[PDB]
């Protein structure tokens, strides 16, 4: 959100592309909504709810591990798309059809969002 | 001042912006004085009921007002009750479509930039009718077994074509010429993805789609009369790819007679640029101006 | 990283023979010279064919060609030699084409592969091109079959 | 570690473990000393799980 | 026919111009002159799904097509008229040439691939990295026809070889041997993506090495 | 070979023969060919730079006429351990090494500019015959292929 | 536990209430008719709260009162083993590794990589199921 | 080292000088700062010798900082 708000100071494209920025807020959405909200959620949840209920532990130790995990695994290969040459999803959070279609959307960074 | 309440809002060159503005501004007047009464209830707990120095025992531990709970669930529905029906009755001026406007406009939202199209004129006193169809291009796109209902999705037949049309370029703003008084309808068809049709001026906007009629959507719209001349700028709304900021285009309001005139010198081969000149208007787009190519400052 | 205001696909040239070139407001398009050849050069004498095409980038007037000189000889322009607003003119008729010409009487020999500079002049800017000779769809030319040594 | 917890009367939540030697008069296992092999750390590993039932 | 010609360019008008130029003679840091690229290349670029491109980056991806053969056709001679140049091979009844392009000779397409292609292409045309995001395309779902006009046209930073570099039937020996390298099946086994050595190590490593330490631990004990 | 038988951007592989090497239809003239093919410092790269990039070009000292105009030939073998440098994008103008990623700037008198290459490939100069025929205008003026204690 | 599944039925009404209306609705002065994806999300929506409720409400009348469902229970009411919780597993980060390379490979459409991922998840599965129940080495 | 930090600190080599890590990460980085000398053009790589440099030296300094003043041992 940083480079696209410097960059939306002042008229004219002084660092970024059209393809970055496009890049930009839709992986800065996605990482905010779904890397960051979303699982600090169930990061509270772990922290207290066993203790407000007078609880020992969750229902399923092993499970709650595992959530944590495939959550820090997906948001990685989302994040991933980064480092491709062509770079990351750029339809933005909402990926509005057919704008996300292989015709409009050939990256592999949209690919790597989507998994 | 309206203009203050208004928050920015533009103020309108057709009626259903009049009322879409001055339904803007009683709901901003409400959500105002909603707001400013639970502000003032934060604040005065914030600076009058601060532990003080003097007290030793727990305050008063209330935490049921059975009387207060219930009437404070009615108020809000009462507000939003009278919210959503001047809600319903603006909705429905500004969807109202008359059977026989007086100009019927074809727009083409492609990536990335617009065409528009005259597709029929027919002044309600007479004085001028125009039919811009061009139904010998639009059986030249059938591609035809075909993946959905016997067709491929390169069909395209969904898109209008026309005599006249103003084509979008990338060192060119597209511009729309329309006649002022006049009821205006839009028929929005996109080629490839969705779309944004916003004139700010209109307080209106609908997105562009490809294939409206098979996803249900309701592509037209109709402004009863543009009530000031002028240069309105438009820009693109929807996502639609790399060069989503950069399809913005002009409409350019004249005087009936003007409007006669620029349409007679397209028919006689003229160009949208200098048939603008023709009928002493600037040829370019004058609200925006066409963006550099060059990638960045650093190209 | 590759998406960036430097991009490869972005800046990248026609993959033609002809040379673009900016004459002002006139933009010159797949410019070169057709001269089928025998030896290592082109005699002079020899009558030559320029073709390119002009794009009007301005869409409000119109614009004449005029004067096209180069030192390899004199170029004549038959035709109207005019583009339109928003048009284009086509000069010469290039292999695949199923009438403006630019017919060049050559003064100095001529061979594939070199660069002969060429000047155009419209009524606004006076450019220099270098224009190459290009071969277009003709078939190769037969070698004569070498001996056994 | 056993992985089975139990509430005590008073509330308490206590883990079951079973020693891997001799115990104390509480019930505190006497510490071991490393010896330089693996430990077991399952008690399925330990044979708590028994056995199926001789069979096809 | 002036069918084709009004066809091709009011397709060209909604897809074309954003970064082509109306009078195709190409945006400046957007897109490249398209006078004298010819239908050949035209066809290759549209049918290979590459046009119209979205994005500027290292490589632009091939996807599915945004047209059918005959709107590739009115595309092709729209740009045709502007400029000349190659145009894609037809068979007898007009249509894209596909199977007569198939050469007999594909010993001599052989050598002519490994010396022209396999360098960017690969040993079977699987593919292969170029400098900065750039890359040769694994060649096993290109029509003859589409790799005939790649020969022709020479796509982005593939050489544009021409007709006197490579003659017609030096071409039609090329593409029978892309073409029958693509479906020949392979004699040991499966072909592990036929890219060589980096396949075969890891396969040995996932599968052997794991299948003999599984049975070392079958055999042995613990602790 | 023609200077017309190549087009801009193009890259095509030569290799050094003569009139009494033959056609390879005689059993000594095959010999002399076998030998050609299998000359490990043979192998040529001629490409044909786009006319509109020519102002670009950076001239190499002692080499600034070896190119026919926008002919240019260059040795295919690279120069950090022999391996054939034919990875030529045309756009680019890139000389691409598959063996380890060795980048020369065709541009810029094959300068490296990427990978483990330290040193220029060898340019070879270029001329046309009465007949229209490309030949060598000399040798190499540096030796060719990888290099050696006792190189320069 | 009759609170827990009141929450359920209160919810299955309201959306079996929206689903009706939204489709009825959507019949009548509706472009294009019943509109197909919300109707069925809202229907199935109904379904999601209307399996959990009904078997909530088919375990609480088997058992009797729980000390946690008592409105005056003592805290030496519960009193006992509470039943088995894994004490440590490395299995499920190896699950979500299993997991992850058989996704990128279908982002990138690497049909060796998917198989590979699918086995791995398979192994990695079978790891943590069989985790409890291996029994000691045989020799 | 102690029983207490490595509990098997008896049973094998379980102590490595921290100033043979302090000197290789010095040199770690000095390595990094002079790969900058080659044939590449660009500098988006250079940033990256550039910063992974900065990090390494300013983890070296926070350690031996924090050894010196005795606060970790
Ligand atoms: C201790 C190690 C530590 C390091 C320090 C110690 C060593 C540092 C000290 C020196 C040292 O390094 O020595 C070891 C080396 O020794 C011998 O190398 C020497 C010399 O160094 C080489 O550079 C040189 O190149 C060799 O000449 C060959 O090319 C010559 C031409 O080239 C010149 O031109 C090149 C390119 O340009 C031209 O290219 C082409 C050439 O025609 C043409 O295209 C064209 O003409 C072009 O020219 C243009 O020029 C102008 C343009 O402007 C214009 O005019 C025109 O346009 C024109 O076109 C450049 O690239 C070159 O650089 C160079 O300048 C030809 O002339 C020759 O005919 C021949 O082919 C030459 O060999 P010679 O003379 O045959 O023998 C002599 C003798 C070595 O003397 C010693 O001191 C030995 C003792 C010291 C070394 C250690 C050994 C003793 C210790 C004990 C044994 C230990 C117990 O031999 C030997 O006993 C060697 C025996 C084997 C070694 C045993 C080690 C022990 C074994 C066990 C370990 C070779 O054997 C090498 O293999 C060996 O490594
Ligand atoms: C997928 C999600 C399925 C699991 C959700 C069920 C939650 C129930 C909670 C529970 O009991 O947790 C058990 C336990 C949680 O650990 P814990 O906290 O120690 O629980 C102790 C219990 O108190 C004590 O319980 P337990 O030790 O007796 O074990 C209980 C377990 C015992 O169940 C079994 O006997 C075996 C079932 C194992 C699952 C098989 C996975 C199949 C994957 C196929 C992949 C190829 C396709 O029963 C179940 O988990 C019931 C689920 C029935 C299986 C349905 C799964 C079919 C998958 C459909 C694919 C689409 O985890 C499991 O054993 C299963 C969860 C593993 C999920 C794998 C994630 C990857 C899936 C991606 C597949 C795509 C491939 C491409
Ligand atoms: C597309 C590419 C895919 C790549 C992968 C494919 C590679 C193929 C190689 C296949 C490996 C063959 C080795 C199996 C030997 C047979 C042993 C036997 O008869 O069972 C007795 C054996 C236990 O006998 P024991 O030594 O007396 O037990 C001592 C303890 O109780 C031991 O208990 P513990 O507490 O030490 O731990 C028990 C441990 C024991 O499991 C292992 O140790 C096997 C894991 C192999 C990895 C070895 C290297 C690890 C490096 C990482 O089990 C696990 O925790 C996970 C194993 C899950 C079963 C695998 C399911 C197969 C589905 C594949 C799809 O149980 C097994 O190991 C059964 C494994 C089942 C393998 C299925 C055969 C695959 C055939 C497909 C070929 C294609
Ligand atoms: C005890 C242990 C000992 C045992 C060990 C033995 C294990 C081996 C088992 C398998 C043996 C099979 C034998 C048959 C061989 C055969 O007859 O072969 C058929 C053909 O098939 C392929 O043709 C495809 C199409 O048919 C063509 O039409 C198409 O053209 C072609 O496309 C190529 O060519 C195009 C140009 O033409 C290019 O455009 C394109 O790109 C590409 O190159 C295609 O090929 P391709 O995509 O390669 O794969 C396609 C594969 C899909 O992948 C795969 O198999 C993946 C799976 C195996 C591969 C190897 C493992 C990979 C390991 C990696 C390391 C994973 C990474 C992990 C990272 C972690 C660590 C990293 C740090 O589908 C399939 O076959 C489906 C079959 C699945 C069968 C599964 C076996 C079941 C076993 C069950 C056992 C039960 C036992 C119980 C006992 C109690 C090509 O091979 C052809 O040549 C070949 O001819
Ligand atoms: C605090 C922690 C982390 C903080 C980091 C977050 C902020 C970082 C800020 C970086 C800036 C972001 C900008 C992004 C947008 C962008 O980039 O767009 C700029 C343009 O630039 C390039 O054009 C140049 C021109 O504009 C063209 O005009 C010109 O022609 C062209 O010239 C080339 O090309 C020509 C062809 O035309 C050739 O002719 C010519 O010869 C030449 O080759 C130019 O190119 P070039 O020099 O390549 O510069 C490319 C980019 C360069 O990118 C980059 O940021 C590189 C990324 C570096 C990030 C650092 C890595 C960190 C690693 C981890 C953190 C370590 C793990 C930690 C351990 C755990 C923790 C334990 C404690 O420069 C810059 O932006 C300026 C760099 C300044 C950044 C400073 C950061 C240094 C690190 C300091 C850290 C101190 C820490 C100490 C702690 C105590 C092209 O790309 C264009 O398309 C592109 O458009
Ligand atoms: C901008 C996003 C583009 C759109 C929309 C279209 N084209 Fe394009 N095209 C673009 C670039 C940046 C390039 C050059 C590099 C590349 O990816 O090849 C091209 C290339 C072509 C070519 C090849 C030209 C050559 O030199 O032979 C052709 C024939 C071509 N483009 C045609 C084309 C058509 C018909 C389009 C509408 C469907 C189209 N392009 C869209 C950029 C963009
Ligand atoms: C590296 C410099 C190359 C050489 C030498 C050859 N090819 Fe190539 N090819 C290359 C690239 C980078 C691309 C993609 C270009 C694009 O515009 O996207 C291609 C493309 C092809 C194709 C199209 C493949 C498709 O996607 O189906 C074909 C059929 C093809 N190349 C074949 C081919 C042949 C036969 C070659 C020898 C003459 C050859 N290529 C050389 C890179 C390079
Ligand atoms: C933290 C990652 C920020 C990425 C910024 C650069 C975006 C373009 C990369 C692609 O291309
Ligand atoms: C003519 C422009 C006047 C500026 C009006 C500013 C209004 C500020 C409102 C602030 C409301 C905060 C909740
Ligand atoms: S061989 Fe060319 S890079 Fe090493
Ligand atoms: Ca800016
Ligand atoms: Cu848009
Ligand atoms: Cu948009």
């Amino acid at each position: 959100a940083l480079f696209m708000r410097t960059e939306l100071a002042m008229p004219g494209l002084q660092f970024l592309s059209n393809e970055q920025f496009n890049q930009l807020f839709t992986m800065h959405g996605t990482v905010m909504l779904l890397f960051y909200a979303t699982p600090i959620v169930f990061g509270f949840a772990n922290l207290v709810l066993p203790l407000q209920i007078g609880a020992p532990d969750v229902a399923f130790p092993r499970l709650n591990a595992l959530s944590f995990w495939l959550f820090l695994f997906g948001a990685l290969i989302a994040i991933a798309g980064f480092i491709t040459p062509g770079g990351a999803a750029d339809f933005g959070w909402t990926a509005y059809s057919p704008l996300t279609d292989a015709i409009h959307s050939p990256g592999a960074g949209g690919d790597l969002w989507i998994m | 001042w309206s203009d203050a309440l208004a928050l920015g809002w533009p103020t309108g060159i057709t009626p259903e912006a009049k009322l879409n503005r001055e339904l803007w501004i009683g709901s901003v007047i409400a959500s105002f004085a909603v707001g400013a009464i639970v502000w003032g209830l934060i604040f005065w707990t914030s600076a009058f009921h601060r532990k003080k120095a003097t007290d030793t025992e727990l305050p008063r531990q209330f935490g049921y007002n059975m009387p207060l709970e219930l009437t404070l669930t009615v108020i809000p529905f009462l507000i939003i009750s009278v919210l959503f029906y001047f809600t319903v009755v603006v909705q429905e001026r500004m969807m109202h479509k008359d059977p026989n406007p007086e100009v019927v406009i074809d727009v083409t939202a492609f990536q990335w930039n617009w065409k528009f199209g005259y597709q029929k004129i027919a002044f309600a006193d007479g004085s001028f009718d125009y039919d811009g169809a061009d139904p010998e291009r639009k059986e030249a796109m059938t591609s035809r077994v075909g993946p959905i209902r016997g067709m491929t999705p390169e069909d395209r037949t969904y898109l209008n074509f026309d005599k006249i049309e103003t084509l979008g370029t990338s060192s060119e703003i597209p511009v729309l010429v329309l006649p002022a008084g006049k009821r205006i309808e839009f028929v929005l068809n996109s080629a490839d993805v969705i779309h944004g049709f916003w004139v700010p001026e209109f307080l209106f906007k609908r997105d562009v789609l490809p294939e409206p009629k098979a996803n249900n959507s309701d592509n037209v719209f109709q402004v009863s009369e543009i009530q000031q001349t002028g240069a309105f700028v438009g820009r693109c709304t929807e996502m639609c790819g790399t060069f989503h900021a950069m399809m913005n285009f002009e409409v350019r309001v004249v005087e009936p007679n003007d409007f006669k005139a620029y349409i007679d010198q397209r028919n006689a081969g003229k160009t949208n640029a200098e048939a603008l000149a023709a009928i002493n208007q600037p040829p370019l787009a004058i609200t925006t101006e066409p963006f550099e190519s060059r990638r960045g400052e650093l190209v | 990283c590759s998406a960036g205001q430097i991009s490869q696909t972005t800046t990248q040239e026609p993959a033609v023979n002809g040379v673009n070139a900016q004459a002002g407001q006139v933009s010159l398009r797949n410019v070169h010279l057709r001269a089928p050849q025998q030896t290592d050069y082109v005699e002079p004498g020899t009558t030559v064919e320029l073709l390119f095409v002009a794009a009007n980038d301005s869409t409000e007037g119109s614009n004449k060609l005029k004067s096209i000189t180069s030192d390899v000889g004199e170029v004549t322009l038959t035709g109207d030699s005019t583009v339109p607003a928003d048009g284009v003119l086509i000069v010469g008729e290039p292999d695949g084409q199923i009438a403006v010409t630019a017919e060049v009487e050559l003064t100095k020999p001529i061979t594939n592969g070199l660069l002969y500079d060429f000047t155009f002049t419209f009524e606004d800017g006076e450019t220099t091109v270098a224009v190459p000779i290009s071969a277009g769809e003709q078939p190769r030319r037969p070698v004569p079959p070498a001996g056994p040594g | 570690e056993t992985g089975i917890i139990k509430r005590l009367p008073h509330g308490a939540y206590v883990e079951l473990h079973q020693p891997l030697g001799p115990v104390d008069e509480h019930g505190h296992p006497i510490p071991l000393e490393y010896a330089g092999a693996p430990l077991p750390k399952r008690m399925n590993k330990l044979g708590s799980g028994g056995a199926p039932g001789t069979g096809s | 026919q002036s069918a084709l010609l009004r066809t091709g360019k009011q397709l060209f008008e909604t897809s074309c111009v954003s970064c082509h130029g109306a009078n195709l003679q190409g945006v400046p840091d957007r897109g490249p002159s398209l006078i004298g690229t010819g239908e050949a290349a035209v066809y290759f670029q549209v049918s290979t799904g590459r046009m119209p491109a979205m994005r500027g980056e290292a490589q632009a991806p091939s996807k599915p097509p945004h047209f059918d053969e005959s709107q590739i056709d009115a595309l092709g001679a729209y740009v045709q008229a502007n400029g000349g140049g190659p145009t894609v091979p037809r068979d007898d009844h007009g249509a894209v040439a596909q199977e007569s392009l198939i050469g007999g000779d594909v010993a001599r397409g052989g050598d002519l691939f490994r010396l022209n292609c396999a360098s960017c292409h690969n040993f079977t045309g699987k593919g292969g990295a170029l400098s900065s995001g750039k890359y040769a395309p694994d060649l096993g779902d290109a029509n003859p026809a589409q790799i005939y006009t790649a020969m022709l046209t020479g796509p982005q930073n593939m050489p544009k070889f021409s007709d006197r570099q490579l003659t017609p039937d030096e071409k039609r020996d090329i593409v029978a041997y892309v073409r029958e390298s693509a479906e020949t099946p392979s004699y040991g086994g499966y072909g592990l993506g036929g890219f060589g050595p980096a396949p075969e190590g890891m396969a040995m490593w996932i599968i052997g090495m794991v299948a003999a330490i599984g049975v070392a631990m079958w055999i042995g004990s613990r602790a | 070979m023609r200077p017309e038988d190549i087009d801009a951007g193009g890259m095509e592989t030569v290799f050094p023969w003569r009139e009494s090497d033959g056609d390879g239809t005689t059993v000594e003239s095959e010999h002399k060919l076998t030998e050609i093919a299998m000359g490990v410092r043979n192998p040529v790269m001629l490409i044909r730079i786009k006319p509109a990039d020519m102002h670009r070009v950076i001239k190499r000292k002692g080499q600034e006429s070896f190119n026919f105009g926008e002919l240019f030939a260059y040795t295919k073998v690279c120069s950090h351990l022999g391996c054939p440098s034919s990875l030529y994008e045309q756009q680019t103008y890139r000389i691409l090494c598959p063996c380890h990623q060795s980048q020369f700037d065709a541009l810029e008198f094959a300068k490296p500019i990427f990978g483990p290459a330290a040193r220029a490939l060898a340019q070879l100069p270029i001329t046309i015959d009465e007949d229209g025929y490309l030949v060598a205008n000399g040798d190499f003026v540096e030796p060719v292929g990888p290099a050696f204690w006792e190189r320069k | 536990m009759h609170i827990e599944a009141r929450l359920f039925e209160i919810l299955t009404a309201f959306f079996a209430l929206a689903a009706v209306v939204y489709a009825v609705l959507t019949a009548m002065f509706a472009t294009g008719g019943v509109e197909w994806a919300g109707t069925t999300a809202l229907v199935l929506t109904t379904g999601l709260t209307l399996i959990t409720g009904t078997f909530f409400r088919f375990v609480a009348r088997r058992l009797d009162t729980r000390p946690e469902d008592y409105e005056d229970a003592e805290i030496s009411d519960g009193a006992g083993e509470l039943g088995f919780f894994a004490p440590h597993s490395w299995w499920p980060i190896l699950i979500s590794l299993s997991f992850s390379t058989a996704a990128v490979g279908a982002a990138l459409w690497l049909p060796w990589l998917i198989a590979a991922g699918v086995a791995f998840v398979i192994t990695s599965v079978c790891g943590l199921v069989f985790e409890y129940y291996w029994g000691p080495e045989k020799h | 080292v102690d029983v207490e930090d490595v509990p098997s600190a008896e049973w094998g080599w379980s102590h490595m000088p921290i100033g043979v890590m302090h000197i290789g990460g010095l040199l770690s980085a000095a390595f990094l700062l002079v790969m900058m000398r080659g044939n590449h053009v660009g500098h988006v790589e250079d940033w990256f010798l550039i910063g992974f440099a900065a990090v390494i030296v300013a983890l070296v300094g926070r350690n031996w900082w924090l050894r010196r003043r005795g606060w970790i041992r």
